[PDB]
């Protein structure tokens, strides 16, 4: 498919069909690219191309191997700004990418774990880099994610609700209650551990709790 | 409703009669720790107030409840014991 | 992909958790405190200028 | 002598100056004669360098490198029953790929090691050949040749210490066959060394049920037969002349329930030991307390073998732990669907005791599910007190929904397309979802079935129905018979058991005729309604809207929800009509869902289905014929065309149909064939009994990667429908269907390729016995 | 499919059938299927001119070597026990001195039946059938058993007189090492490779030594016919370990004067000074005794299924389990005659003895040969 050529060769129709949107050739073209100048100049920058024309062809398996790739050639790099906000991002595409959004669904209760995955990785590129660019953008990546979790739990903590779990209510909202100051889905998880306490005769927590009701409807 | 079928539903994290016996008010968590264990419940925003507290539905012939509180200081020596059934 | 009615031709790509706003903080009243994170949500919370979703570089 | 430059010739994948660190005498330094042999064997030593010579003139070095890196290919010939990726896991296991250090010394050290995996795979008649083939600039492709004689075979075990039991009848339970006939097959015979390694623990098993407490293997030795196929094998063990379970000395922490643990120690003092019995019995304490909270309930027995009256004592020491393990939860692989969902389909509360059953009925839960492909937890005890388990559900889901599709009449044609679709588990709600329906030229049928599993917490199963075929026959709109048919039923789910569920519910159902047949069992149906028309033409209207009660109920044991493999499932359904219908009857039905796994390793599984449906008038008035039972066409019997076993139509003469196209549709029509005729058509029976015997079967061309997708199963699969009121008066050159003898069959393999959409079926049958005829399309294709 | 999902490598054929000296057989006197395709180590005997053989299926004959008529037969195919309706199932070959024919059988219960009749002058159940041939001598029956014990037996009456492990490999590493009597030393080889003398009265070891290391991290063959039973010439033993590594090594040391380590070798005979051999191709090799060095070869037999070479009418005679017999020319390597008696074969070996040359081939048993 993409036979021995000078690098450059290889690379400019990488970049052609990185610029053509060939992502599928641009893949093939930097891989035997690398496959045959590992010891390319730009072998580093094949992999930013490489994940660049993985995640455009949607290719997160190779998405994943390149993200360790690039810190297993040479963990230290001031491109890992794109990386960790790729790896991020890897995770982002690995944390829900189905159909189901014109559907009047929502998909935040599907995966916490490339979530999470993600909070790892764009709370660590805020960070390992607070001055790149990624960095108004990773937050409000971290922004949407903490509460999408939170709604994640809120669904959870809906569940033992719906259940009359009040037992399993409580340490559900108090991991939420221990991790988001301003979640609303912590918000109105809330009124509900007020509820199972009541339900549970915990009333006089519950008026605790329906202190910070009022608190926190104020 | 006029439905005996109920499903049976039930909680967890309670005592025993030996249990209860097993600490004094004036006893630290971690004799509450050594001999019960902790429960799985405590009072977060206020003191050690340690929950061994039961519910059980039996399938639309009642419903059944032990709650078990144990309010300790701060320094978590027991200063309450309450133990509470159903309603 | 291509089409000739065309409501095919809105393929993949977005910014759904740029799009979003924060949320409102607690303020819980005195002797009801209990701490309010405890997960990785202790982030450094800063910016770096702009350049968000589709407008972040691809490098 | 002190370098000025170092010439770093042919290094290719290694840097200058991972050259340069590696020569022990660096750009710079101080050369010695020494390091310069230093400078021989380090550079060497990289094992990338094909050669090392070092000079230099007067002090500035030269070294003349040639290079041996990357291999670039590495091609294999002749290994075509193994997979040669096992193969080149031994050159992984060697350090060697593509794009790795091209070392010729390494040929055949690994080359031995492939044959020494053929040694330890069992061949040892197999040879390899690697082939160093170069490649461009600096590179080697490994050709990679297999000269493979021959395996090792099992031939015959010498079993010595054996007293008192076969030799042979030891065979009997083991994997050790050597013995495939010319008129038998019923596997292989070949050797492996990890099925003696079992067959000495299942006749270590086999001695100690008996009692045998001083059994002991004394040694086994495989003979290495000078042949390359002799495996002849001597186990020497000592026999251990049997001991009796004379008593059992349960102690140590028995947690309050040690009236439960005698129970489970219900022993009998004297009785020829059974160790496995112990070893289930341990287990059944470590399954009370593991419902009794306790997630480490340890239990170390002690068999005191008392040899001074060949018996055993059992001590046994107990230790439960926390009462309370079960703290919470987790649940992974919800990634496409909604984890309360699955949340529901758990039977452990957190915050709770270990309940063990709680866990795998949950389990059993999600095994019932039927839309996924591990079910599978890690129960996390969490560190810190013991009463912290955190079950963590990662589990992987499956495709939902499913389309059929059967479209006929020509993609030129006027309005005509068959359809039909399936989101069963709607969208990770859970919603059973499949829908139906067509526009034709021949009706337009609609209909919808949707399902809240759980509209009440309970498992109240809410599954709406409904129905309109605006069928019309066409000959012109009519002149056949005009037939718009609708309705609704809606049914709920309701909770017998957690295995046992009822269904009831109400079908509303109008269907508006037209023009029908003048035929007998059809218009007997309509004497039975008291309506008798005129039975030469089609002048004939009718309209029904009928109310009926409808039930059901449920047994469910099988163990999947896609893909089972033991169990039974018996899935009562049926009707009854109400006051205010306009026809009084009913209809009963039952089909099982049945599974025998022929070896308990449960891959071939016989799939025993039989099939029941009985329907009736509720006295002085009939079941009408449209829900008469019909078969054939892989309804229960593939191989046939559809719905073409039962009763067989008799046609009166029409002298009018209200239309005739020039003798066309002849069914004694009003032009043409005008008299007392039998249809081949299948009129259908009031009473149903057909059968589907399947058989499941591996094959060994397929990956189990993804033959456990696909389900290959042969059948002889026959059936009858009958009338149980056909009479011979009104069919004496019309054959009868009074009789339930109405036996045809069709009989061949079935197949499922589980797509990306999941099984797309396709069956191949062949009638063998045929009672009166049918339609048949022997291969047929279906989703 | 399996027309294409074959593999098998080549083993070359037989050229040169000869019959320069026409050859024949003395008799046919078959006892029957003898151990057939199956394996053990049986081999018959011929002593006072009378054909003890048997068949691995249970016949016993005793056969006057006149036509082969018989002397005696039993039949040790016993009837019941753990396993009832026994067959022979022989480990050990048919040894014959005084009145009592000691065989090894596969039960690891030995016998020593009277030759007269063949009743069971005395038997022994011995802790794992023999490995290699009943080595009868000195009061002791000489036993390599399947554990590489050394039983020592009482050939009056079964008494064990020691039983002592001299080589014990990973599995049953089939060497067939039969312990020598020789020179009042228990002279024994290895189913490892490793060499012994031992004591042949008390078992007292008077050396070992490792010659060939065993398959397992340096691998070696399962083919070859290699006799790792001993051969010494007085104070050197002239041997094969068990891959077949010749050896010339001491006797009470085991220092080795030469050693052919590069020989694999299957089958020999130490003639003089011409140690006429088969080498591990199945073809035909001879060196010296003065170092390995190679006296001739053939290679006309070359990868076939050959029993051990013999000297019969003053000729080097060998035959094959394919049922052929063949006459190499002594020195020099000529196939001089062939005798393809049967296409049964031999899993026993050729004696060239009593002026005949006995063999039990695998389905019709006893040929006796002649030219």
């Amino acid at each position: 498919e993409v036979p021995d050529n000078p690098p450059n060769e290889i690379y400019a129709t990488a970049q052609q069909k990185l610029q053509d949107g060939n992502w599928r050739q641009a893949i093939t073209q930097l891989e035997a690219l690398d496959n045959r100048y590992p010891f390319g100049p730009y072998s580093q920058q094949v992999q930013l191309d490489l994940i660049y024309a993985y995640y455009k062809n949607a290719d997160l398996p190779l998405a994943q191997a390149a993200i360790d790739r690039f810190i297993r050639l040479n963990p230290t790099h001031p491109n890992i700004d794109y990386v960790m906000y790729m790896r991020g991002l890897t995770n982002m595409a690995l944390d829900d990418s189905a159909l189901q959004g014109f559907f009047g669904v929502d998909r935040s209760d599907r995966d916490p774990q490339h979530a999470r995955a993600a909070f790892s990785d764009f709370s660590k590129l805020v960070r390992g880099y607070p001055n790149s660019q990624y960095t108004t953008d990773a937050t409000k990546r971290l922004v949407f994610l903490k509460d999408r979790l939170a709604k994640y739990e809120y669904s959870v903590a809906e569940y033992y609700t719906e259940r009359g779990a009040w037992v399993a209510v409580v340490n559900r909202v108090e991991g939420m209650l221990r991790d988001y100051p301003d979640t609303q889905a912590t918000r109105d998880a809330l009124p509900l551990m007020e509820n199972a306490y009541r339900q549970m005769q915990m009333n006089a927590q519950a008026e605790k709790v329906a202190k910070i009701i009022a608190a926190n409807s104020s | 409703e006029r439905v005996v079928y109920r499903p049976d539903i039930n909680q967890g994290n309670y005592l025993t009669a030996n249990d209860v016996s097993k600490i004094r008010v004036g006893m630290t968590q971690q004799q509450v720790a050594y001999a019960l264990g902790t429960p799985l419940m405590s009072d977060p925003f206020g003191t050690n107030t340690w929950f061994y507290v039961f519910r059980q539905q039996p399938g639309h012939e009642g419903v059944t409840q032990q709650t078990l509180t144990l309010t300790f200081n701060s320094s978590g020596v027991l200063t309450n014991i309450d133990n509470k059934p159903a309603l | 992909c291509s089409s000739d009615s065309r409501y095919k031709r809105q393929v993949s790509g977005d910014e759904a958790y740029l799009e979003a706003a924060p949320l409102a903080e607690l303020h819980a009243p005195a002797g009801m405190i209990l701490p309010v994170t405890s997960g990785d949500y202790a982030i450094p919370v800063t910016n770096g200028s702009g350049a968000v979703g589709k407008a972040l570089d691809i490098r | 002598f002190v370098v000025k430059d170092i010439h770093f010739e042919g290094l290719q994948r290694v840097a200058v100056g991972a050259a340069l660190l590696s020569m022990p005498v660096r750009t710079g330094d101080t050369v010695n004669d020494e390091d310069i042999s230093n400078t021989i064997r380090a550079l060497f030593a990289t094992g990338n360098f094909e050669d090392v010579r070092v000079l230099r003139d007067g002090d500035t070095l030269l070294v003349q490198v040639k290079e041996r890196p990357t291999i670039a290919s590495i091609t294999f010939s002749g290994n075509k029953s193994v997979k040669d990726d096992m193969l080149k896991q031994n050159l992984e296991a060697s350090g060697v790929r593509v794009g790795e250090s091209l070392d010729r010394t390494t040929i055949a050290d690994i080359e031995k090691g492939l044959e020494d995996f053929y040694y330890s795979v069992g061949k040892y008649s197999a040879s390899v050949k690697a082939v160093v083939t170069p490649l461009p600039r600096n590179r080697v492709d490994l050709k990679l040749v297999f000269q493979e004689g021959v395996s090792a075979e099992i031939q015959q075990i010498n079993i010595v210490g054996n007293h008192a039991f076969t030799t042979d009848e030891l065979i009997s339970h083991f994997q050790l066959r050597d013995e495939v006939p010319w008129w038998n097959v019923v596997g292989d015979r070949k050797y492996q060394k990890q099925k003696l390694a079992g067959d000495l623990e299942t006749l270590r098993s086999y001695y100690l049920d008996r009692g045998y407490a001083r059994f002991n293997i004394d040694s086994t030795q495989v003979s290495l037969t000078p042949d390359k196929k002799g495996i002849y094998v001597t186990v020497n063990i000592t026999e251990g002349d049997q001991y009796k379970l004379s008593g059992v000395e349960v102690s140590g922490n028995l947690a309050g329930h040690s009236a439960e643990i005698e129970q489970l120690t219900k022993i009998e003092p004297g009785e020829l030991y059974n160790g496995t019995k112990v070893t289930k019995m341990e287990d059944d304490i470590k399954k009370l307390l593991g419902r009794y909270g306790y997630a480490y309930p340890r239990v170390q027995s002690m068999p005191e073998i008392n040899d001074a009256d060949k018996t055993v004592k059992l001590r046994v020491n107990v230790d439960a732990g926390n009462r309370f393990y079960v703290r919470k939860i987790r649940f992974e692989g919800n990634d496409t669907s909604k984890d309360a969902v699955l949340r529901r389909e758990m039977r452990q509360m957190e915050g709770a005791w270990l309940g063990s059953d709680l866990v795998d009925q949950g389990k059993e839960r999600l095994n019932r599910l039927g839309f996924f492909e591990t079910v599978d937890t890690d129960t996390q005890r969490v560190p810190g007190s013991p009463d912290q388990v955190d079950v963590v559900y990662k589990v992987k889901e499956r495709n939902t929904g499913s389309f059929n599709f059967g479209i006929g009449y020509g993609t030129e044609s006027g309005v005509s397309f068959q359809a039909g679709v399936q989101q069963d588990n709607w969208l990770g709600t859970g919603y059973a979802v499949g829908i139906n329906g067509t526009k034709n030229d021949y009706q337009t049928y609609a209909e919808l079935s949707v399902t809240n599993p759980y509209f009440t917490v309970d498992g109240v199963s809410l599954g709406g129905r409904l129905f309109y075929n605006d069928f019309q026959a066409d000959d012109a709109d009519l002149s056949d018979y005009t037939n718009k048919s609708y309705g609704t039923d809606v049914t709920l789910g309701f909770p017998i058991n957690e295995y046992n569920s009822l269904r009831a519910g109400l079908g509303y159902v109008h269907n508006s005729l037209s023009n029908m047949q003048p035929q007998v069992a059809m218009w007997r149906y309509l004497y039975s309604m008291g309506e008798h028309p005129s039975t030469s033409d089609q002048d004939n209207s009718f309209k029904t809207d009928d109310f009926t009660f409808n039930y059901g109920w449920t047994y469910n044991k099988l163990d999947r929800g896609y893909f089972p493999t033991d169990g039974s499932r018996v899935n009562l359904t049926g009707k009854v009509t109400i006051p205010g219908s306009d026809n009084e009857y009913y209809k009963v039905t039952l089909d099982t869902a049945t599974y025998v796994p022929i070896d308990d390793d449960h891959k071939w599984v016989v799939l025993g289905r039989t099939r029941w449906g009985y329907g009736d008038g509720l006295g002085g008035k009939e079941m009408p014929f449209y829900e008469n039972f019909y078969a054939g066409g892989s309804s229960t019997v593939r191989g046939f065309q559809s719905n073409t076993i039962g009763p067989k139509a008799v046609y009166f003469p029409h002298q009018a149909s209200n239309y005739d196209p020039d003798y066309d549709y002849e069914c004694a029509t009003q032009d043409g064939a005008k008299d007392l005729c039998k249809s081949d058509d299948a009129v259908g029976g009031n009473a149903m009994a057909v059968a589907s015997l399947e058989f499941i079967t591996p094959t060994p061309f397929i990956s189990d990667k993804y033959a456990n997708s696909v389900r290959t199963s042969f059948f002889w699969d026959m059936g009858t429908v009958w009338d149980t009121n056909w009479d011979s008066s009104q069919y004496s050159g019309y054959p009868d269907y009074s009789d339930p003898s109405n036996i045809r069959m069709s009989a061949g393999i079935a197949l499922q390729w589980m797509s990306p959409l999941g099984p797309l079926v396709f069956s191949y049958a062949q009638p063998f016995k045929k009672y009166d005829g049918d339609k048949a399309e022997q291969f047929q294709f279906n989703i | 499919l399996f027309n294409s999902e074959e593999d098998v490598v080549k083993m070359s054929p037989l050229p040169t059938v000869e019959n320069q000296f026409t050859p024949t057989t003395a008799w046919s006197t078959s006892v029957g299927s003898g151990i057939g395709n199956f394996y053990s180590n049986l081999h018959p005997a011929l002593a006072d001119n009378v054909v003890y053989a048997a068949d691995r299926a249970g016949l016993v004959k005793a056969l006057n070597a006149d036509d082969g008529k018989e002397i005696w037969s039993v039949s040790l195919a016993e009837k019941d026990g753990w396993f009832s309706k026994e067959p022979a199932l022989l480990s050990g070959g048919v040894t014959v001195s005084g009145g009592h024919v000691y065989i090894g059988s596969e039960k690891a219960q030995v016998y020593a039946l009277n030759t007269s009749d063949g009743t069971v002058a005395w038997q022994t159940k011995v802790a794992g059938e023999a490995l290699s041939r009943p080595v009868v001598s000195d009061g002791l029956v000489l036993i390599h058993t399947s554990n590489g014990q050394l039983q020592a037996l009482n050939e009056a009456d079964g008494a064990v007189k020691w039983t002592v492990n001299l080589d014990m490999p990973s599995l049953s590493l089939r060497g067939e090492s039969a312990p020598t009597t020789a020179f009042g030393a228990a002279v024994v080889g290895g189913d490892n490779g490793r060499v012994s003398a031992v004591l042949m009265e008390q078992g007292q070891m008077i050396w070992q030594q490792r010659i060939s290391q065993a398959t397992g991290s340096t691998e070696i063959d399962r083919l070859s016919d290699v006799d790792t039973t001993p051969v010494v010439v007085n104070g050197v033993v002239f041997a094969l370990a068990y891959n077949g590594n010749l050896t010339a090594l001491d006797l009470r040391s085991g220092q080795i004067m030469w050693k052919r380590e590069l020989g694999s070798v299957n089958d020999f005979i130490v003639d003089g000074n011409r140690i006429y051999l088969v080498d591990q191709n199945d073809r035909v090799m001879a060196l010296t005794i003065d170092g390995g060095v190679t006296l001739w070869t053939q290679s006309d037999l070359l990868h076939r299924l050959l029993t051990s070479p013999v000297l019969y009418n003053g000729n080097l005679v060998v035959g094959d389990s394919e049922g052929y017999l063949h006459w190499i020319n002594v020195e020099d390597g000529r196939f001089v005659a062939q005798q393809k008696v049967d296409s049964s074969g031999f899993q026993t070996e050729p004696v060239a003895a009593d002026g005949k040359l006995l063999i039990q081939a695998k389905d019709g048993t006893v040929y006796s040969i002649t030219r």
